[PDB]
RNA sequence: GAUAGCUGGUUGUCCAAGAUAGAAUCUUAGUUCAACUUUAAAUUUGCCCACAGAACCAAAUCCCCUUGUAAAUUUAACUGU
RNA sequence: AAAUUUCGGUUGGGGCGACCUCGGAGCAGAACCCAACCUCCGAGCAGUACAUGCUAAGACUUCACCAGUCAAAGCGAACCU
């Protein structure tokens, strides 16, 4: 009805569509969502890694080899992250972690090293 | 109750049976007596008895405590730092549940002031209302919300529920007029036109991330999909709903009132509106 | 110590969710929060928050 | 700065019954008896200690 | 101090306190240790670090500063971006 | 006896610090740790503003 | 109706609690802080405590469980010393 | 030659003489504590690096405040009296 001076139609004569301003990986239906407060909410996510159709074979193999502590007894990559009061931030952090894992798959320890070296040295025992 | 049963008796309650609440009217304490005399609760000789002590904060002459501390720009530009009253998502849900601020109409500042959800004040360097991400969960409103400030978290929380988040800027005079439009109309002046933000808010309002009224409208779905992929939740196509034309209203700039336009003159008595004729007036108002 | 053979045994000839530990340390001391710290820095209030995020009452 | 109590400002009818009910309901929460202070005049009631959420839940369960 | 003004007939706030202190809704007064900008070459690093940190006020000092101010300064401060936004409200306290 | 001069930083402009030096000796060019670059850099004194 | 660290005075009945280490101050005839004292309130430990513990160039003192007790910390006030 | 102002404090009464900030020895002998016109010894600094860098749990604290003192860690280099 009314049209001001700096209306949206005049500021940008290219995208003048009235309904064009509301038009258009990691499937949500495949992943599981469940919360359990423990004072900070906890966003739990789980999904079968073997049947992950939305992940490539080498990426799945790398995720299963590296991130092995998160694998479930039934073959599910369980991961949780609780660092805020709201669950939306926790879900966003979990999604970002999943994306980082996928990307790095598509690509303190000195004591353990010394221990393994000493073990290998002591392994010397042949007839 | 027993109150009326007891009142049935006793004489009438005239003006002679009045008595204040025992413990409220503290008896006066005047200095006229043995205990309240001799010195009159003032002390021995000195300025205490004479009532002529130094100013407040004085410490006999030494550098007072409130001077020995150096200066600092704590409240330097405090008289100009923009301030907005917080608005929680839980507060919006409570308002929608209690009836006031119906979601069937745009959630403009006038509607919030009428419903009295966040009582703001035109004075006190206030230039609108901000948003808070308190009620991120258990929120289901679905309505075009208009707030000056808004974060990505709450923006997505509102969008996934079928809403439309937007941001605007109300000038001091425009904000005061929007706060109390009844006295503005009663004063007898034409509806002015809100000016543009300063250089500090131009880049903030000319971006599609925070949903601004001075950015490209084609970037809205891009930021929507970005926030969706960030926080999950598939975007519900608002184009395929029932209240599309109602939520499509964006309120063009230089328009203080969502319904009325600048230049028009409203009149309380005899509900009528005058047209701002004259080519010069129209050119100065809306070109 | 820990190894993959342990998990293999657990999931093969035990049939039970194996446990996991982390060795958690005791929480900090943090004495009784005084009303007027006087000489404490601005970080005094930071030791009693839950948690950093902007918390607002009702408005 | 120390004392902190709830206030049921709206009370109509027998206040002694409500006080006794609240006392019986709050006894298992602290073992002792809550120091109440009924006011027949102004239908009010004070209970030493914070019990806003618990009292609200109890009243909602009772149905008022 | 001026308990009563000569034009309107109200209290008056000493701008020195407002310039040398910072008001908070929690009821505490923030200040800055003196000597944080003079003779810094002879001060040991620990002293310089301790002097560059904020400090609170005592009960008597806080009450004096409050008396030297009006109710206008006790208003909230919902700044768009202020580093002291998470300090106006005090949480977790039991006497 | 020990003038207090300011040491200028070559790399990472905007960071300096003062040091002591005797009144009878060549200028100083000692190393110092910078906060911007987070590395050691040779400094150069310039402009004295003290006499003790 | 000037000011004045200074002299003088500051109106009826009765009940209760009610004596201070010091520092600064163009300051020791005056002021502030601290300390003593008063009011309403939330908390639990307040004092004599017993083995022991506490330095190279005499009467003593600090912590101190059971034991006598019911006193002590804090919050918000403010005059008085 | 006109116009405003002051002539700081201790002094076993006031001036004179001397002093005005801080550290130690006895008074103050065994946690702290206390007086100097009581008797003494010293200082407004002195020598090498410039990680004498950036951060931060908890404490002592000259009897108050302003002012001062120690510090697990965290990042960065190591293989002060
Ligand atoms: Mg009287
Ligand atoms: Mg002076
Ligand atoms: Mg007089
Ligand atoms: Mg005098
Ligand atoms: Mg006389
Ligand atoms: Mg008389
Ligand atoms: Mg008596
Ligand atoms: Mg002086
Ligand atoms: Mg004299
Ligand atoms: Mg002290
Ligand atoms: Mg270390």
């Amino acid at each position: 009805e009314f049209k001001s001076i700096y209306s949206l139609d005049k500021l940008y004569p290219e995208s003048q569509g009235s309904d064009t301003a509301w038009r258009v990986d990691i499937p949500l239906d495949r992943l599981t969502i469940s919360y359990c407060r423990s004072v900070n909410s906890k966003a739990e996510v789980r999904f079968h890694l073997a049947t992950a159709e939305w992940i490539a074979e080498p990426v799945r193999q790398k995720i299963a080899i590296t991130h092995k502590n998160k694998i479930n007894r039934l073959g599910e990559l369980i991961l949780t992250s609780e660092s805020s009061r709201y669950q939306f931030r926790n879900l966003a952090d979990c999604l970002q972690k999943i994306r980082d894992m996928i990307t790095e798959a598509s690509q303190k320890l000195h004591r353990i090293r010394i221990e393994n070296m000493n073990r290998e040295r002591l392994r010397q025992k042949r007839i | 109750a027993r109150a009326l049963d007891l009142l049935r008796g006793l004489p009438r309650v005239s003006l002679a049976n009045l008595k204040p609440n025992p413990g409220s009217k503290k008896p006066e304490r005047r200095p006229r007596g043995r205990r309240r005399g001799r010195k009159c609760g003032r002390g021995h000789k000195g300025e205490r008895q004479r009532g002529t002590r130094p100013r407040l904060g004085f410490e006999g002459g030494q550098t007072p405590f409130y001077i020995r501390i150096p200066k600092y720009g704590f409240n330097e530009g405090h008289s100009f730092r923009r301030q907005y009253k917080p608005l929680s998502l839980n507060r919006l849900q409570y308002l929608i549940d209690l009836g006031r601020v119906d979601p069937s109409q745009p959630i403009d500042l006038t509607q919030l002031v009428n419903g009295r959800g966040v009582t703001i004040q035109p004075l006190k360097r206030d230039y609108g209302v901000q948003l808070v991400e308190e009620g991120a969960d258990t929120f289901t409103a679905k309505v075009n919300i208009e707030v000056q400030l808004a974060s990505e978290l709450a923006i997505a929380a509102i969008e996934k529920n079928g809403g439309v988040v937007t941001t605007a800027f109300y000038d001091p005079r425009s904000l005061d007029i929007v706060c109390k439009p009844v006295p503005f109309f009663l004063r007898g002046q034409p509806i002015p036109k809100r000016m543009l933000p300063p250089e500090e808010l131009v880049p903030y309002y000319t971006d599609a991330k925070n949903r601004g009224y001075l950015a490209d409208p084609a970037k809205f779905p891009e930021a929507r999909l970005e926030l969706a992929r960030k926080y999950g939740y598939i975007l519900p196509d608002i184009t395929k709903d029932e209240l599309f034309k109602m939520l499509c209203t964006r309120k063009d700039p230089r328009q203080i009132f969502f319904g009325l336009a600048p230049g028009w003159v409203v009149n309380m008595a005899d509900k009528k509106i005058l047209k701002p004729t004259d080519e010069n007036l129209l050119k100065y108002y809306t070109s | 110590r820990w190894d993959d053979s342990v998990t293999y045994i657990f999931h093969q000839l035990l049939d039970m969710r194996e446990p996991v530990f982390e060795f958690v340390r005791p929480p900090p001391y943090h004495p009784k929060q005084k009303r007027f710290p006087h000489r404490q820095p601005l970080r005094y209030l930071d030791r009693y928050r839950d948690s950093h995020e902007p918390t607002y009452g009702i408005y | 700065g120390n004392r902190q109590m709830t206030v049921i400002r709206k009370v109509e009818g027998d206040i002694w019954a409500l006080q006794k009910d609240v006392e019986d309901f709050l006894s298992p929460l602290l073992g002792k008896t809550p120091v109440t202070q009924v006011n027949e005049v102004t239908g009010t009631l004070r209970i030493k200690g914070y019990f806003d959420q618990e009292l609200k839940a109890w009243l909602l369960e009772k149905g008022f | 101090l001026t308990y009563f003004s000569a034009r309107k007939g109200k209290r008056k706030t000493v701008k020195a306190v407002i310039d040398r202190f910072l008001r908070l809704h929690c009821g505490l007064w923030v200040r800055r240790k003196a000597g944080y900008k003079k003779k810094l070459w002879k001060k040991t690093p620990a002293r310089k670090k301790r002097l560059r940190e904020f400090v609170f006020c005592n009960k008597t000092q806080s009450k004096l500063l409050d008396k030297m101010t009006t109710s206008f300064w006790k208003r909230r401060n919902w700044y768009v971006d202020d580093p002291y936004q998470k300090y106006h409200d005090r949480t977790n306290l039991k006497v | 006896k020990n003038i207090l001069v300011r040491m200028v930083s070559e790399a990472g402009t905007g960071f300096c610090f003062n040091t002591k030096r005797n009144r009878l000796r060549e200028k100083l060019t000692l190393l110092h740790y910078d906060p911007v670059v987070k590395q050691r850099v040779l400094f150069v004194e310039k402009k004295k503003i003290r006499s003790l």
